Formats: C-alpha cells, structure tokens, sequence
C-alpha cells in the first residue's frame, strides 16, 4: 500500500507491486481527476522532491506521495488580435489547441516579418471641500463623501508633517496621475493638502467586487464573469500604458455601478506610501495579503513592484471571480498565509474552480497567478484573450461534443 | 484518381480551405470503393469543420437574435435562414453519401459503427437547427444501432464508442432534455472504461484520453 | 476568595454609553474606555470591525457568550458584547495598567524578579483554559495581558470563536510575530504552540528587545524567515540567572519532540522557586506609572 | 439601404465567414456615396482577412511548393488557383478604389488611408506577381504610399493612428518586397520617434510596439 494525495488533498491508496510503473496505476484515480500521467508531478520526500512516472513501486513501498500538476494542435489563421503565447509576439497565422485556447507559432517551438494589425495651482483648496461622514476604511486610509458642485470623495493617510521636498513631488504625482481620463476610472478632482493630506476622488453607488463576491454572493455566469474580466483589464491597460502601477488592486476597490458601469479607484500614491521616516522610499505592507505577489509580500527589493505585480493582483481578483469564494480561505491563520505566499511553498489551489469554467482560461488565470514574475503576461494581452472569448461564448454555450483529430505534424 | 484526391485534401486541410476538401473528399468516396483509415477520418475531418462552421456560425448568428423590433430583428432572420439552407444542404450531402454508398459498403465493424455514428451526428445538427420529429428520431435510431453494434467488437475504451457515448449523451440532454439518461450512459461508458484501461494502444492512447476528460466535463456540468 | 461578579449589567446599547477617553493605540484593535450610566462601572471598549456576512457575524456573537463560564481571577472577565454601529463591540474589564505593552514602553525594562510571578499566573491561566474548556489561547502576546495596579495580572483575547479566528485572521495584520514554527510550517500542533508564543513573549519582557533580529527593523515577512528556518533565539546571561535559562530554553525549541509538556513545566524547580520568594505589585507600578492605591 | 448594408456585414462580422460581407461591402459604395468612418472601417477589415485567408493559404502551400516531385506538382496548379481568386478579390477593391473611393476623398484623413490601402492591396499583388508585371505592380504602390505619406505629415497628428499604420506598412514594404532594409529601419525610427516625442489609444500603442518589434527584427 502506497498512499498518495491528490489535488484538493484527496486520498487514494494505489496498489503496491513490482515491475509496473506508477503511470497507468495512478492514472485511474488520476483520470477521475482528469489528469493525464504526462502532465502532472508527484513527490517523494526523504521539502518536496519531484519524481516522474517511470518509477517501479518496489522502491516506493510504504511512502506518502503528492499529486500536483506541472495538447491537440489544429492549424488556424487568426483574423483579429491574437498574441502568440510562447514568445508573446503578434499572431496572424498559427496553431491553436482545440480545448485549452492556447495559441503559439510553430516557428518558436527567408522567413517572414510583421505588419499592421486588423484595425477596428490646481489643488483643491480647503473650506469649499465639504468633509464627509464616517464611511469606512481599507489598506491606507478612509473615504469622505464630499459636497462641492457634485459628488466627490476625500481621503486621509499616515504621514503628518513631511519634508518640503516630499510635498513638491506630491504636486508631481497628481500631474502624472490626474491625467487618467478613461471610462473605467472615476474622475480625480484633486486633493486637499492645506488640511491633512488627501486624495480626492468621486463616489459610486452599488459596491465593489468583494461585496458582490463575499457578502451578497450574487454569483453571475460567464456572460458577466468574463465581461468583468474585460471591463477591469481595460481599466488596467490605460493605467499601464503610461506607467502608473495601481499597486492597490483589490476586489474591494473595483466599484461598479448599476452592474453595467465598472469603475476603479484608490491607486498610486508612492509618496504617501514609501514613508519618509527619514528621506527614503521605505514602503510598508499595509492591507491584505492575497492581492500581493510573492515578491511584494517578501518586499525583498527596495521597489519590488512592477506591472507584473499588478498582474498577480489580477489573478486573485479572477480566481475570486470564478469560484465565488476568496483565495486562501481555509487557513485559520495570518502569518501562515504571509510565510507561504512569500516563500513559494504554496499557491492558491485551482481545483476549487468551477466545473463549467472554460479550459481556454486555464492557461490565462494560471499565468496571472504564477510564482515567478518573468512569466505572467502584461496587461495588453489580458485584454486580448478576454475580448477573444467574451464573444466566443455563444460558440461554446453548449455541452461538449467529439472534437477533431490531431492535424499536427512535426 | 484517389491518390491525387487524397493529396488535394491533404493540401486543403493545411490551408484551412475546407470547402475545397469538402467537395474533393465527396469525390474520392463516390468512387464506389472501400475507404481505408487514412481517407476515412479526413472524410469526417472535412465535413466536421465544414458542417460545424455554419453551426458555429448559426450559434453565433442566432444568439444575436436572442440578443434582441421589426427591422433589426428581421435582419438576423433572413441571414440565419441563409445559414440554415447552407447548413441543410451540407448535412444532406453526407447523409445521401452515407445511405447510398457508405453504409452499404461498410465492411468492418468499427467502420460500420463509424458511418452510423456520423448519421446520428448529422441529423443532430438538423435537430438543433430544427415533421421536425422525424429528424430527431432518425438520429436516435442511427445512434441506437450504432451503440448496439459498438458493444460487441471493439475494446471498450475505443474512441468511437466513447465518442458516440459522448455524442449520444449530448443528444439526450440538448434536444430531448433527459439528462438522467444522458448522465448514466456517460457515467457508464466513463466508469466502464476505468476498469478496462489496461495497457492501451499508443495510437488511440492520446485520442481516447481526450474524449474521457470531456465526458467528465459533461458529467461535472450535468451534476448540477 | 476573589468574589468576581458581572450580574450588575443590564441591556447594552450605544446610547447607554458616554465616552471618557482612550486606553491606548493597539495593533489589531484600538482599545477605548467608556461610561455606562446604568451600570456606572468603567469598562474597556475593544472595537474591532469586520465587514463580513451578517450570518457569519451573528454566528460569532452568540459564541462570545461562552466567556461567561470561563470565569477566573486569571482571565479577564467578560461584561458583554453586542452588534451595532456596523462594528463589533467586545467590552472587557477596565484594568488600570492597560497591558504590559505600555509598561515596557514606560518602565524601559522589567526585572527577573517580576517574570517569576507572571509566569506562574499565565501557566495556570492557560491551564484553566485547556483542562476546563479544551481550547487554548492562540494569541499569547504581551499586549493581550491586561494588568492593573491592584496586584493582579491576567490574560485576554483568546480564541472564543473559530469563525472569528479566521474572519479576523485576514484583518489582524500586525508587525511582530511570536507564532510557533509548528503553526507556520503548514500544520497545527496547538498543544505546543502556545508555549513558544509565551516563551518568545517573555524574552520581550526580560530584555525588552525584540529578539527575532538577534541581539548578539526587519521586514514584516523577514521575521518569519528567522522563526521557521534557523535555530531559535536564547536569553542573555549574566543579568539573568542560569536556572532561568533552564526554563526559557525549554519553551523555545522548534521541534515539539524536545518541547516539555505543560506538566513538565510545573515539575521544574525554578517554576516552584519563583513563588518561594514574594514580590510586591501594589507599590511597584505606582512608583513608575504615577497612579495611587 | 445604407442601414441594411452596414447591418448585414455586422451580422457576419463576427460569424467567422468573411467572404460574405466582403461580397456586400462592394455593393456599399458601388453606388459611390459618401463614406463615414465606421462603414469605411468595415470596408477595410473585410479584404485583409479574405486576402489574409488567401495569403495564409498562399503562405503554407508555398512551403509545400518549396518542399519539393509527383506529389509536389499537385500544389502548383492548386497554388495558382488561390491567387487567381486572390488577384480577382484584390482587384475588385482596386477597381472599387480607382472608381469610387480614391477620387472621392474629402477630408485630410480620407486621402491618406485609401492610398495606403491602395498601396497595400498593390503590395498583396506584389507579394505574388512575377515577370514584367511584378515591378510594374510594385512601382504603382511606391507612389501610392508616397502620395499619402507626405500628406500625413502636414495634415494629421504625429500620434493620429493612420500615420503609424501607414508608416508601419510603408516601412515593411521596403524589406520583404523591395529587398531594401536600410531604407526601412532608418525610416521606422523617424516615425517611431516622432510620436514618442510628443506622446483612441489602444490602436495607437499596438502599432508603436510593432514599430519597435519590426525595428528589432530589421536589425537582426
Ligand atoms: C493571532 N493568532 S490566531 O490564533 O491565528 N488568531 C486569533 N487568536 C486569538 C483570538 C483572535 C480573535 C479574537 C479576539 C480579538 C477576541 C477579543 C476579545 C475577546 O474577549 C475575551 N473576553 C474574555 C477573555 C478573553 N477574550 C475574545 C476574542 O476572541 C477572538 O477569537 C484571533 F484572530
Ligand atoms: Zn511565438
Ligand atoms: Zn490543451
């Protein structure tokens, strides 16, 4: 008897024999999990040392093992925005998997080149700023609903009397960050620095995505669960075309109104953050720990952020978006989440995802949550694969059916 | 004749020029001779993308009608019918090809299973598109004797049986709306394949596995 | 012999309290103090807010009433909690010494002669929690040890609700971590964790220096790297007795196999040595806090 | 009716069959009426796919045509069947362009795109055409780009999308066809730096990365 775990911690005692490899023996319990014995990894420990599939059970008797995951290729020629996924170029013609939605060029696995695509002061003064009421809290501040010729918001924060050279950069942070005019972003009326420092925004009805996915739990279907992956990646491409890292991507900050209009706020602020306890940029871990990458939890760099650490903060608002629960919702701890997320021992379990989730996404949401940073895709592609299968949903609105043959020749 | 007509599809598949290899595989099987496995699946490969694309289109075309006056609503109606006429004719081409030449000359068991498997599948596309009860019933029969002959010859992990079981399950739910019959046979074919999944042919090793995970995706979707 | 009673209180609602001042600024929750007109007695107002499902919130408040039967002179008594203002109001006893977080920040250091007395109270206050209620503290930190100028020291803020253990575990950020390696490595061995969480907490009292950056600040994650990768810290000698090192080093070993059971922690001579010598605690704080009687 | 024409394409716009709408955009302006923006956008997208479908079909079969001889000879007549459609499909627009589109340009952005559209459609013919007609077709796009490219500078913004689209198409014409990479890489940088100096936005930036992506390749 050689006990082995499974994804979702499930248990199965496979038989112990001699001369026949783990592959087909484990495949039985594996295949009810839908795991081919060519794509997964199993571990033997003398932390977690992987072992393959050609191992006879003679040396494996009486040992506990884990089961952890580590293609039929038709051809196609892509008639809209299609970005390769092995060198992340622009794809016009090339392969595509039938079920997993992952396209790539055979070249990258006298030749041609590329071409065109298939087209389609000024600070809020004190006095008139009507300071609001008790509204709540968050990671670094508080909302105050203002009343001055319309609906606005006021914030507070944690640096009281900064050095004069700090404040002039604050006039430049807004100049970089007041230019965010978009449809996914609420307007920025300015800020009030004569009173305690603020970051003035608008106010929106409805609520955020965290309220919609942890309190009311009015879970939607993919016609809306992929629209939200659209009207939130788009608001995080304009935010990165001009290099303003959100660095605050929370399901609690995605304030959508009427369930049609999607709005995003509460971002930026590298001067209020990076506290000037002296005259440095020493940033601090204030807030939650789920929307944070391994290297933002680690803080092992002076500035460990990136546009990638805004993508590991997009999978967590996506792995929340499908299942309906929240990531790491079973560990009855605080410092255990921080240790593993920072270390690389544990990552969110993808077994708890829905049964009707499109397999084309399994190569998207897994990238937006990879342990490393040099792998997760940048935000223009996120709006690409989510426009792609936002309208390919009526094509795949049925149950399954028998697919085509290989059509792949090497 | 056949040798050139095999290549003319092996050159129109690679360039996604389907309607050429839809109208050239029809011309290599109306030769009146038997089909080896090579040109066998290409005949299915050819039509599946040809007949599927308008179904893949009519699904998209009709959905916009489900996404909606008297002028805008009308405009999809004529166009969706224009898909229907194109889809109806392509369905009948193989059905006429199946009944007149293919099925009578089906010498081998799994081949006899295969061409019958197409027949129900093809009426299924007319079933989803569309008296109307004759289409759904004849698919049920064509599946029915397809499944019945499947139980005898081939090893119980064959893609054709599971593909039929996967196919025949979908007809139960999406037209008749009887998932419990669909769930059981999908479960039965899936579960039975578990025990019989001994050492398996490398050729069908990849193809059978791809089917089985889809069956669970049907089951795991059908559990709710 | 201590005569603790909480039957004087009646219905509790926000309009029946008038605030006085704030006890101090805590880490996870901020502690207040308020005046209740019917009861009259001063109370400790611990306001922690959780925007959670009301059913989950309601499942916890009803479980906060089990604090009534966990009564002792070793654990702070529970006046009563209720839901209002959108916030959870965990009222507690108002003890004039706050906790021993202010004490270290005011007195600068705490001598060995005091640690002997407090280690007696907690090791039995924890025993009152385990052997009676079958649950343990899970939150052994110095700022959860309420003290007063009456010569008494007591514990507070244990795990009263397994739901709010996790519902707040993603809201209790903090910056200092005394959690045991067994509670961080990925499994739970609760029987031995609270000993470490007390072993490290006392070193914060004996020396007053946070030992995770070794004596002989680090990033919030970097502390746990020390906690669960390399051998544990140890108390300085000289100013501390060598037989006191026989106590702390038995409470600060990673592997629970080498950890001594609670029963082993009363069979030791030093734990039975601390109570052999008496210490005044009425004039001790009054000579360093400015309070009287 | 103009409403019916624009709608009918939009029902097939996402249906993945692109010949059908390409066969109805011809009827849109065979009357010769004035073109607004969106319909003019729908006119462009059609034949790029239809040619692209043919070009992508052209590309692959050429590899078989370049693979090798009893089997390989089947490709050539099959290959020549593709362009015979492809040449006919493209020449429909060039006939449409030189009858109702180009001589009816009105605004600053009207003239620039059609000429680049005319040049690229000539380039698509220039991809395959051989013999004395090869350079004759290639030449007729040299001015087609040149006519528009000099209008782009004086009439529309450095970041207005058409110029980057034109510059990228104008630049790529020099390397693959003209065998003139030096005139290309030194030319992309001019348009590359023009927009970034004085840097409705997504279309702009994707051409920008393509400009840098092509500049890197052109330097390989
Ligand atoms: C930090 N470690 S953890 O174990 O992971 N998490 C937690 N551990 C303990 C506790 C908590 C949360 C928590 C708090 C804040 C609390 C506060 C006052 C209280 O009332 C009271 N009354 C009388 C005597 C003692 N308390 C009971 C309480 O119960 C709780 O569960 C963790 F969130
Ligand atoms: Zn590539
Ligand atoms: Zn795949």
């Amino acid at each position: 008897i050689v006990r082995v775990f499974l994804p979702n911690k499930q248990r199965t005692v496979v038989p112990a024999r001699c001369g026949v490899t783990v592959r087909d023996s484990l495949k039985k319990a594996l295949m009810m999990r839908g795991l081919i014995p060519e794509c997964c990894a199993v571990y033997r420990i003398q932390e977690k040392k992987p072992i393959g599939w050609d191992t006879d059970i003679s040396w494996l008797t009486g040992e506990e093992l884990h089961v952890e995951v580590l293609h039929n290729f038709v051809r196609k020629t892509f008639f809209t925005l299609a970005f390769c996924d092995f060198c992340r170029k622009l794809l016009f013609q090339g392969f595509r998997c039938q079920t997993c939605g992952y396209k790539f060029h055979q070249r990258c696995s006298r030749d041609r080149s590329s071409s065109a695509p298939n087209v389609h002061d000024w600070e809020i003064p004190d006095g008139q700023i009507t300071v609001g009421q008790r509204i709540g809290s968050g990671s670094f501040g508080t909302v105050y609903k203002g009343k001055w010729h319309g609906d606005v918001a006021v914030k507070m924060l944690n640096v009281t009397a900064p050095t004069p050279q700090q404040l002039q950069a604050f006039k430049n942070e807004v100049g970089v960050l007041r230019k965010t005019r978009h449809v996914n972003i609420l307007l920025f009326m300015g800020y009030s620095t004569k009173p305690q420092l603020a970051i003035v925004t608008q106010w929106c009805e409805g609520s955020s995505l965290y309220h919609h996915l942890h309190i009311i739990e009015t879970k939607f279907e993919m016609i809306k669960l992929i629209d939200i992956a659209r009207q939130t990646a788009q608001g995080m491409d304009y935010l990165h075309a001009k290099s303003i890292i959100h660095r605050d991507l929370k399901s609690n900050n995605i304030f959508l109104h009427e369930d049609l209009t999607v709005k995003i706020g509460d971002f930026g602020l590298a001067t209020v953050k990076s506290r000037w306890s002296g005259s440095h940029q020493f940033e601090q871990l204030s807030g939650s720990i789920l929307w944070m990458a391994p290297e933002v939890i680690r803080m092992q760099d002076k500035n460990p952020y990136s546009f990638q650490s805004d993508v590991y903060a997009f999978g967590i608002v996506l792995y929340e978006l499908m299942t309906g629960q929240l990531p790491y919702s079973n560990i009855n701890n605080r410092d255990q989440i921080i240790f593993m997320v920072g270390r690389g021992y544990l990552s969110p379990d993808l077994s708890k995802v829905r049964s009707n989730c499109p397999k084309a996404m399994k190569r998207l949401m897994a990238e937006c949550l990879k342990k490393k940073r040099d792998e997760r895709p940048l935000f223009p592609q996120i709006l690409a694969s989510i426009e792609l299968l936002a309208r390919s949903l009526p094509k795949i609105h049925r149950s399954a059916s028998e697919p085509s043959l290989n059509r792949a020749g090497f | 004749d056949k040798n050139e007509l095999v290549q003319k599809a092996k050159l129109a598949e690679q360039a996604e020029r389907y309607d050429d290899m839809a109208a050239c595989m029809k011309s290599v099987t109306e030769q009146g001779a038997e089909l080896s496995n090579e040109e066998r699946n290409l005949l299915s490969v050819a039509y599946k993308n040809v007949v599927g694309a308008r179904r893949s289109s009519w699904r998209v075309v009709s959905s916009i009608e489900q996404k909606t006056a008297e002028k805008k609503q009308q405009m999809a109606r004529e166009y969706r019918e224009k898909i229907e006429t194109e889809l109806r004719d392509i369905c009948n081409d193989v059905l006429s090809l199946l009944e007149k030449f293919l099925i009578p000359n089906a010498s081998q068991a799994e081949s006899k299973v295969f061409y019958l498997k197409m027949k129900g599948d093809y009426y299924r596309y007319l079933a989803e598109v569309a008296d109307k009860k004759g289409i759904v019933d004849q698919s049920q029969q064509a599946y029915q004797e397809a499944f019945e002959i499947s139980k005898k010859e081939m090893q119980p992990t064959h893609p054709i049986r599971l593909g039929l079981a996967l196919n025949f399950s979908v007809f139960y739910y999406e037209i008749l709306n009887s998932p419990e019959k669909a769930c059981s046979l999908a479960k039965t074919a899936f579960d039975e394949a578990i025990a019989e999944l001994d050492t398996l042919s490398e050729e069908s090793y990849k193809d059978s596995t791809l089917i089985m995970q889809l069956l669970r995706d049907n089951l795991t979707l059908w559990t709710s | 012999a201590f005569l603790t009673q909480k039957q004087k209180v009646g219905e509790l609602k926000d309009d029946d309290f008038e605030k006085i001042s704030e006890l101090g600024a805590g880490n996870g929750g901020v502690v207040f103090k308020v005046s209740h007109k019917p009861s009259g007695l001063v109370m400790a107002r611990k306001l922690i807010h959780l925007e959670i499902k009301p059913a989950i919130r309601n499942q916890i408040i009803r479980e906060l009433q089990v604090l009534h039967e966990c009564n002792s002179p070793y654990i702070v008594g529970f006046y009563g909690a209720f839901y209002s203002d959108g916030e959870i109001s965990i009222c507690m006893e108002h003890m004039d010494g706050g906790s021993l977080d202010q004490v270290l920040k005011k007195a600068g250091r705490i001598p060995e002669q005091i640690l002997g007395k407090v280690s007696i109270a907690v090791i039995k206050g924890l025993t009152y929690l385990r052997e009676k209620h079958k649950i343990m503290h899970r939150d052994v930190k110095p700022s959860n040890i309420l003290v007063n100028s009456r010569g008494e020291i007591k514990l507070c803020d244990f795990g009263v609700s397994g739901q709010l253990i996790d519902s707040m575990a993603n809201s209790f950020v903090g910056t200092r971590s005394y959690m045991s390696p067994e509670r961080l490595q990925g499994t739970h061995y609760s029987v031995q964790s609270d000993i470490w969480s007390m072993g490290l907490s006392l070193v914060e009292m004996a020396v007053g220096r946070y030992p995770i950056p070794p004596p002989d600040p680090m990033a919030i994650f970097e502390l746990l790297d020390y906690i669960v990768n390399e051998p544990p810290p140890k108390l300085p000698s000289g100013v501390f007795s060598l037989e006191f090192q026989d106590f702390v080093n038995k409470c600060l070993i990673k592997n629970p196999a080498e950890r001594a059971d609670l029963k082993q922690l009363m069979v030791h001579a030093f734990i039975k040595r601390s109570d052999a010598e008496e210490v005044d605690f009425a004039g001790w704080l009054c000579s360093t806090i400015g309070l009287n009687q």
